[PDB]
DNA sequence: GGCGGCCGCTCTAGAACAGGATGTATATATCTGACACGTGCCTGGAGACTAGGGAGTAATCCCCTTGGCGGTTAAAACGCGGGGGACAGCGCGTACGTGCGTTTAAGCGGTGCTAGAGCTGTCTACGACCAATTGAGCGGCCTCGGCACCGGGATTCTCCAGGG
DNA sequence: TGTCCCCCGCGTTTTAACCGCCAAGGGGATTACTCCCTAGTCTCCAGGCACGTGTCAGATATATACATCCTGTTCTAGAGCGGCCGCC
């Protein structure tokens, strides 16, 4: 698996900014948003990996993702 | 192929480009490009050659002779160009022309007939010869028939006709090898008439 | 290895952007596609530990959490853009928002 | 003899550079006030023991995510037209930087007094735990209806063109 | 105030997304046998805490001294002006 950071497409980031009420979207916001999302995923998925390794499980459940989001003050409901 | 090929105003065709799909039309009419109608009328007015010396004595003899006699005195002349034109396909085409298609002789003979059909009134018309043609058209208008000059005109003026075609040949935009072929079959014509001195 | 190698509509910018803002702000469905985000998640996870799997619901929760976080970040970025007398966002506004947030 | 072109001369200003100014960086002198060593305890962890219970491990099982396809229409992406806005630039100004006069309370040190938090008993209900029990929460099945989907139609707000 | 180049609206053609469908096989979930070390005491003792105190580095103090910033004076480059010279 290589070049998967480009899976988050440019109109996907455009629609995400449209949900946030952004009037105009620059052409350099896409790489920065991809980097921010990569950093956030590299934190949350790593925390979920530690949670799964603690429980002697080989696949990561949604509850561990919920715990990893909750421990950083970003708690998620519905899972 | 290419980048600009449209029967209507071009829009980098390689269908109305830059428009929705509900505007197509493929009916058949006349087509004109006009460079997108002069670029939509400058954007709505900014938002609002001679014959060889072989038998050249004939026109010298006949230049003085047509001043008072005009080489003909009988209006229903017995000499017609039809038989002498028909004999070209049986005498010289079967002998001198290289084996193949005789189009270069027959098509030219038909074109000469078509030219002689309407060459009257504009050229080859001496003053009393013009009066004779006027009286021929007067006597031919009593039965509302077209004037057909194949039976009332001799072949003596054909030599003068092939003498006076080359300077009006170059009067129009024309390639030089066509004139070369013209003078080549003129040379063939004078070769054929070099020894056939009785009819001319 | 062995190889040698009539007039169009012409909507002005901003109005359709506000139309999309109104359409997606009242909307509910997920903007980011499923499999590209899942493949990015697997590619990120393979750097930490190999032979790892994610369930569908875990990928769903990660996608919704990331979408909400990025929507909040874009809201802060747009607020900084209007705060800077602008309507176009810049990556330096995103960096400033991340610095203020402490992350 | 008049005039354009050329070069020298003086005027003007940007800027490198040196000197004065004032708030800090240091060099002792000495206070000083907690810092860490010593002492005396003494109060909490360690050796050792009793007992047991929740996970390590094995087995099953069934479940659920990954790979892996065509299909198809939603959409990413390339590109043309163009359009409104980020920013360089310039000008207006005012309002906030700098500096002391003057006032004014912050803080150091002192004294009195009680508001009340530990501290020690005391006595007392209260919740974990053990028999004994029991009743609707939940997995699952039957039913059912609210809004996704599909169009049909429509008001309804928005852009383009004409007139003053 | 301008501008221009950066982004947006839309035409068009690829492009991979999602549902449709099928097995798989590691892997979550459950049940049971067993076993070590953790719950809970007994005793004590050696490391941890309260108190006392010599002390050694930090702060106050001040002439001396940095130290860079602000500003005055001069140096040198640039544009403007005027005198001189050659040509028509």
């Amino acid at each position: 698996l290589r070049d998967n950071i480009q899976g988050i497409t440019k109109p996907a980031i455009r629609r995400l900014a449209r949900r946030g009420g952004v009037k105009r979207i620059s052409g350099l916001i896409y790489e920065e948003t991809r980097g921010v999302l990569k950093v956030f995923l590299e934190n949350v998925i790593r925390d979920a990996v530690t949670y799964t390794e603690h429980a002697k499980r080989k696949t990561v459940t949604a509850m561990d993702v919920v715990y990893a989001l909750k421990r950083q003050g970003r708690t998620l409901y519905g899972f | 192929g290419g980048r600009c090929l449209a029967f209507h105003g071009p829009l980098m065709y390689e269908h109305y480009q830059g428009w929705k799909s509900s505007w197509d039309e493929w009916v058949g009419y006349d087509r004109i490009r006009a460079y997108n109608e002069e670029n939509i009328a400058m954007k709505k007015r900014l938002a609002n050659l001679q014959i060889p010396i072989k038998l050249k004595s004939v026109l010298v003899d006949d230049w003085e002779y047509v001043t008072k006699d005009k080489k003909i005195c009988r209006l229903p002349a017995d000499v017609t160009v039809e038989m002498v034109l028909n004999k070209y396909e049986h005498e010289v085409s079967q002998e001198l022309e290289s084996p193949g298609s005789q189009s270069q002789l027959s098509e030219y003979c038909a074109g000469l007939k078509l030219y002689f059909d309407k060459c009257l009134g504009n050229m080859l018309l001496y003053r009393l010869e013009r009066l004779q043609y006027d009286e021929l058209l007067k006597k031919s208008s009593k039965d509302q028939k077209p004037l057909v000059p194949i039976r009332i005109y001799g072949a003596i003026h054909l030599l003068r006709l092939i003498s006076v075609l080359p300077e009006l040949i170059s009067s129009t935009t024309m390639d030089l090898q066509s004139c070369q072929l013209l003078i080549k079959q003129t040379e063939d014509f004078l070769v054929w008439l070099l020894m056939h001195v009785d009819e001319y | 290895r062995q190889s040698t190698g009539k007039k169009p509509h012409r909507y002005r910018p901003g109005t359709v952007a506000l139309r999309e803002i109104r359409r997606y702000q009242k909307s509910t469905e997920l903007l980011i596609r499923k499999l590209p985000f899942q493949r990015l998640v697997r590619e990120i996870a393979q750097d930490f530990k190999t032979d790892l799997r994610f369930q569908s619901s875990a990928v769903m929760a990660l996608q919704e959490a990331s979408e909400a976080y990025l929507v909040a970040l874009f809201e802060d970025t747009n607020l900084a853009a209007i705060h800077a007398k602008r309507v176009t966002i810049m990556p330096k506004d995103i960096q400033l928002a991340r610095r203020i947030r402490g992350e």
